[PDB]
């Protein structure tokens, strides 16, 4: 209905200068993804603390609210409601600002997830690329709380979340260089326009390597080496307390949450109830964004699934059997990938 | 916004990141400065290629092969760095006079 | 000249989400306990105290995998114009193209190898 | 690095605290007497208390630095304490805090 | 006498000052860490001055280059060679850097008396915003020779950096 | 000598506030801070087994909202669970003050609030914790069961439901503190690695 | 409910005696012990498995013998009444002492009623019971809930 157009035409009604009306809706979506990202916080939270329990014959919060719905707003509250301390010898600025830095870019790249065409804030012709570059400025920040801390406990542990995080980028991009031979960019309204009737079942091998990539970004018990609780406490967490603490916590559900939209728009689809859809009109195109939205939330509902129950799954790999997955499995399969995508576009350019 | 104080910009890098190149105590310092020169010769050039040549950009792919020889150099030197830190055992640069 | 179109919301976005760790953070000092200073300031040593001296014994264990890091990252800022005019190059750049992927194989090996 | 005698309300380091540090310099002997406040402590009893320190380390104390010597300087201190708190000088805070008499219940010295 | 124009000339001169300010940071702060984080942030800020100048490509390449990878190669290197930094001052830790100084000011002013004298040509056209495709093209039609060679370039690299940091 | 070891009487009493707008929000923040307490795995003898069967799947702790945390400042509550030796004590005054201020103890066990069995003829035990931090819930019995420690919780959490949010004055610490000059001949530290590269080990004596 | 008043200090300043039947998580009731304090009272909880006659503990002074384990041999302690020191320590402008008891089931119908009695008696003094049972914090005066 093209929300966009009323909302700045019944405003340029009563005046208000065009331009700055076209001005005005800028934050509206602005912060209703911050909206579903919180939201998406919350609910991978909650998901990820009743199926952990479900997989051990044990019953989650119940107590908290009805199901343990208000869980995450407790820990949320209170861990604002916390003392922060600085200690002896760490820096000031270093210290509260190495987490600013691994949560924002996460949030930044949801200028690029769809949810619905024409239902997202500003596609990028660049789009996938500008994830992969700001997804490559965490270990910054997890350098910054390692050095910035005199615990050697923690910078002993902080560098080797700066050895996967730069080791699990270079397979994360070849797999999303084969999406970018088929789909004549990288937006990701391009990556999902070329389904119409899906990439998954033409990248068999490129699924495996983007999301073991993903699952590996410092996130789960596959790895999560960083925040090996038995091997060495929490690594570099262990001397944030208040909401430092829930700024890393916050950062690495949201780019789980991330990591499960990207999936499905680059692989599955945003849309595209299977069937060739738009083949059966305002009170029908506000049935299809409905009918798209949840398709999509169906996807990433699946994939984070399916992460947190490798979480439980899955015990930890020490440091040399995950370095060699990147360099040794991903790698040098994301190029055979590529180079398999390429020639078969080279050969048989029809459906690709 | 206009080209000429980008080029001003530019330049500003230029003579700081020289300023950085012999001011330097360290030996690790100095690639620093090294790299903001390099980065401002890539500015100079997206600025060229904003205004001057731009329906084919061609400044655009020369600061690609600017920061990808950059990268590489970089790459190199730091192992440099890191050998003579194993002989000498420091990176005051000042103690690096075989010669009077 | 601006011909981006698609920025405006990244301007806005950078600063809404560099503002949204400094005030969910402004907004607990305004609750909270203050700085209780003495000894909870100490370095978290397994309930025992630091040795002392404190240095950690560095290693290439992580160096050199940023180095060949940097270079096949170098690298594949290559590849994306290349992914994405596949369609308007066709052949004779797919061929020109493997040679570049082919040396970097072999630095591959080469890395690999040791 | 320090040594230090932490029991409850006595709590002995071996350092010069600055500002909130303690910069261990082997020849200080700061103490942080009651910080949790279970006491309610006056100017004189208080004063007792660090002469009692003081008259405890210089008058007997010529032996080395272990721990054990500063745990029984604070074992010293607090039945110096016992004494201080069952003869009425101080007494118990009383307030809405957690009141868990470690010392002991009061009686009546019938 | 606009709105769109404005972002773009106030954005602009944040993110110059950002720039000249980390950048003096780098160069003047005895520590060496604050200056490697400060320019990361010269990168970043490099990285969205490109992005008015119409180039998007290798702003996220700069982003995921330099930033990315070689600040973070700078971040491990320096924690390599920390060992408190103790170093005496000599007599003519001033004079070095007055002579640099007015050396590098000169060039500045230099630099500045030839981009405000000669006639630029500005060449009114509206750019192209496809600067990715174009890009691909010319790395396979014009500047072909230098793709095929940097890939030799980068394998001699690995092959250098390998076999001057090992440990023997 | 009239009224030993006595209560002290105190002046300008607590001036708590009224107002309905805050209260409710100082339930919020009681409810907020009460209902995810994250303990710290603490384990030192048998009521550490009993914990962690607590954490168990016969009967969980994970629902009121209770998340076994590694490191202390993450932390809100020591569940003490073992005997305090004296070699170890400094180890819990420096795990418990390492923390942040609004933090609460529970002190389960009987070896750990009065010494238990060891409370009798044992030179190195600690004969309560309540001598070297502030308990806030004691639950006795050698092993309890440990959803007696829920017993014990519920307990707590009805003691952080009973605080108030302009009373936060006693959290902190005054530090009544002093210096003393000594002479008391400082000796090496016999206690640092050297457990196999020391010569005496690779050394069959004369 | 979600949001209460003071008509529960109105309905202890009334009755006397209350006797709450909060659920068995001891979540929801320390609000209404705040709210007491909110206006002057002062508390003691004292768990009431623990107390005796009741006669002896709150009104008269009693002989506490602590523990000996072999040392020590049998000592009395007596420590002064709970309802006439506490009462006393009160600061200046004090309502009055209020008295909970955590887990009331254990003790009997002949102490419910001597409570409920003393709060006539020894006036500024108030009496509230923590008998566990009902899912909403529902409340009724201990005179009540016996004969
Ligand atoms: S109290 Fe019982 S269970 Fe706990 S440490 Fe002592 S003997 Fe073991």
């Amino acid at each position: 209905i093209d929300l966009q157009g009323q909302f700045i035409s019944a405003l340029q009604s009563l005046g208000l200068s065009h331009d700055l009306a076209k001005l005005l809706w800028l934050p509206l979506p602005m912060l209703m993804m911050l909206i579903v990202a919180t939201v998406g916080v919350l609910v991978a939270v909650w998901l990820e603390r009743k199926i952990s329990a479900a997989v051990q014959q044990r019953i989650g919060p119940e107590y908290i609210g009805p199901l343990g719905i208000l869980a995450p707003l407790a820990d949320g509250l209170k861990l604002i409601f916390k003392e922060d301390v600085l200690p002896a010898n760490s820096d000031r600025w270093l210290f509260t600002l190495g987490p600013a830095v691994v949560v924002i870019p996460v949030f930044l790249s949801y200028i690029i997830v769809p949810f619905g065409q024409n239902l997202l804030i500003s596609n990028l012709a660049m789009g996938v690329f500008l994830w992969i570059a700001l997804s490559s400025i965490a270990p910054i920040g997890l350098l910054m709380a390692g050095y910035a801390s005199n615990n050697k406990y923690s910078l002993l542990g902080g560098l080797r979340a700066a050895a996967q995080s730069i080791s699990y980028e270079i397979p994360l991009a070849l797999a999303v260089l084969a999406v970018a031979m088929m789909s004549n960019g990288l937006g990701t309204v391009e990556i999902v326009e070329q389904q119409s009737q899906w990439n998954v079942w033409r990248q068999p091998i490129g699924f495996l390597v983007f999301w073991i990539a993903a699952l590996a970004e410092c996130e789960r018990l596959p790895f999560d080496l960083p925040e090996a609780e038995e091997e060495l406490v929490a690594g570099y967490q262990t001397e944030y307390a208040g909401m430092k603490f829930a700024l890393f916590y916050l950062g690495a559900y949201v780019n789980l949450v991330l990591s499960a939209l990207l999936v499905s728009v680059l692989y599955f689809g945003g849309w595209s109830f299977p069937i060739p859809l738009e083949t059966i009109n305002p009170f029908l195109q506000i049935a299809f964004a409905v009918l798209g939205i949840t398709m999509t939330l169906i996807k990433a509902y699946f994939f984070v699934f399916l992460a947190i129950l490798l979480r439980w799954t899955v015990p930890r790999v020490r440091i040399d059997q995950l370095l060699d997955l990147g360099w040794k499995f991903l790698l040098p399969v994301g190029l055979v990938n590529l180079l398999l995508t390429a020639g078969l576009k080279l050969a048989f350019p029809v459906a690709f | 916004m206009q080209l000429t104080y980008v080029l001003i910009l530019a330049a500003l890098l230029f003579c700081i990141g020289i300023y950085g190149l012999v001011t330097s105590r360290n030996a690790v310092r100095v690639l620093m400065s090294i790299e903001l020169l390099l980065n401002a010769v890539n500015l100079n050039l997206i600025g060229f290629a904003n205004y001057l040549d731009g329906q084919q950009i061609k400044g655009q792919v020369f600061a690609v092969f600017v920061i990808t020889v950059a990268a590489a150099e970089a790459a190199v030197g730091l192992a440099i760095i890191l050998a003579i830190y194993r002989n000498r055992d420091t990176v005051d640069m000042e103690k690096f006079n075989l010669l009077k | 000249v601006f011909v981006l179109s698609g920025y405006e919301y990244f301007l806005g976005f950078l600063i809404i989400c560099s503002l949204v760790p400094v005030l969910a953070l402004a907004a607990s000092a305004l609750l909270r306990p203050k700085s209780g200073r003495m000894i909870r300031l100490t370095t978290y040593e397994s309930g025992m105290e630091p040795i002392g001296g404190a240095w950690i014994q560095f290693n290439v264990r992580y160096y050199m995998f940023a180095l060949v890091f940097v270079i096949f990252d170098v690298e594949t800022v290559f590849l994306y114009p290349w992914a994405v005019a596949f369609h308007q190059l066709g052949l004779l750049a797919f061929i020109e193209a493997l040679i570049f992927i082919a040396i970097l194989v072999v630095a591959l090996v080469y890395a690999w190898r040791k | 690095m320090l040594l230090k005698s932490t029991t409850r309300h006595v709590h002995i380091y071996a350092g010069h605290v600055v500002d909130g540090e303690v910069h261990p310099d082997t020849e200080t002997l700061t103490l942080n007497v009651d910080p949790d406040n279970e006491l309610e402590w006056n100017e004189a009893a208080l004063a007792k208390v660090e002469a009692k320190f003081r008259e405890l380390v210089a008058n007997a104390a010529g032996e080395d630095l272990t721990e054990y010597n500063l745990r029984r300087i604070g074992s010293d201190l607090e039945h110096f304490i016992r004494s201080l708190l069952m003869q009425g000088e101080i007494g118990y805070n009383l307030n809405s805090r957690v009141r868990n008499y470690s010392l002991g219940i009061p009686r009546v010295n019938h | 006498m606009d709105l769109a124009t404005l972002t773009q000339t106030i954005t602009f001169f944040a993110l110059a000052a950002a720039v000249i300010i980390a950048a003096l940071g780098v160069v003047l702060l005895d520590n060496v860490v604050y200056s490697a984080f400060l320019l990361g942030g010269v990168f970043l800020s490099i990285a969205g001055l490109y992005i008015l100048m119409n180039a998007d490509f290798v702003s996220a390449a700069q982003i995921l280059i330099y930033v990315g990878a070689v600040n973070v190669l700078i971040l491990f290197a320096i924690m390599l060679v920390n060992k408190r930094e103790t170093y005496t001052p000599v007599p003519g830790r001033w004079l070095r850097q007055g002579g640099a100084a007015v050396v590098s000011l000169g060039v500045f002013a230099l630099l500045t008396k030839m981009i405000l004298q000669t006639p630029w040509q500005l060449s009114s056209v509206p750019p192209t915003p496809d600067s990715i495709t174009t890009i691909g093209q010319h790395f396979f039609s014009d500047f072909l020779l230098p793709f095929e060679l940097a890939s030799v370039l980068l394998l001699m690299a690995l092959i250098g950096a390998v076999v001057l940091a090992r440990r023997e | 000598p009239a009224i030993l070891n006595p209560i002290a009487r105190p002046e300008v009493p607590q001036e708590l506030a009224e107002n309905i707008i805050l209260t409710s929000l100082n339930d919020v923040y009681d409810w907020a801070r009460l209902s995810s307490l994250w303990p710290l795995m603490y384990g030192t003898a048998c009521c550490f087994i009993e914990f962690a069967a607590m954490i168990g799947s016969r009967f969980d702790f994970d629902r009121f909202g209770l998340v076994p945390r590694n490191s202390p400042r993450q932390a809100d509550l020591i569940i003490t669970s073992g005997t305090i030796t004296m070699k170890m004590a400094p180890a819990l005054v420096r795990l418990y003050e390492q923390m942040p201020s609004p933090k609460y103890v529970i002190a389960m066990g009987a070896c750990t609030i009065t010494g238990g069995m060891f409370s009798s003829d044992s030179y190195s035990a600690v004969r309560g914790v309540d001598k070297l931090i502030p308990v806030d819930v004691y639950l006795p019995g050698c092993p309890p069961r440990p959803e007696a420690i829920m017993d014990a919780i519920v307990k707590l959490r009805k003691k952080i439901a009973n605080e108030h949010i302009n009373e936060r004055g006693n959290l902190a610490q005054t530090h009544r503190l002093f210096t003393a000059k000594h002479k008391m001949k400082p000796v090496p530290p016999i206690l640092t690695g050297q457990y196999l590269n020391a010569p005496s080990r690779q050394a069959p004596p004369p | 409910g979600l949001l209460a008043g003071y008509q529960f200090v109105k309905d202890l300043e009334s009755a006397g005696a209350l006797a709450l039947f909060v659920p068995p998580e001891g979540g929801f009731e320390g609000r209404y012990q705040r709210r007491l304090r909110s206006k002057g009272y002062t508390t003691l909880p004292m768990s009431a498995p623990g107390l005796g006659d009741l006669a002896a503990y709150l009104t008269q002074e009693h002989g506490i013998r602590p523990a000996h384990t072999g040392k020590e041999d049998i000592r009395v302690y007596f420590q002064p009444p709970l309802v006439t020191y506490h009462l006393e320590n009160l600061p200046p402008n004090a309502k009055g002492l209020v008295l909970w008891l955590i887990d009331g089931k254990r003790l009997s119908k002949q102490e419910f009623a001597y409570l409920a009695q003393l709060t006539q008696t020894l006036p500024k003094f108030k009496v509230v019971v923590e008998v566990g049972g009902d899912r909403v914090v529902r409340w009724e005066p201990l005179a009540d809930w016996v004969a």
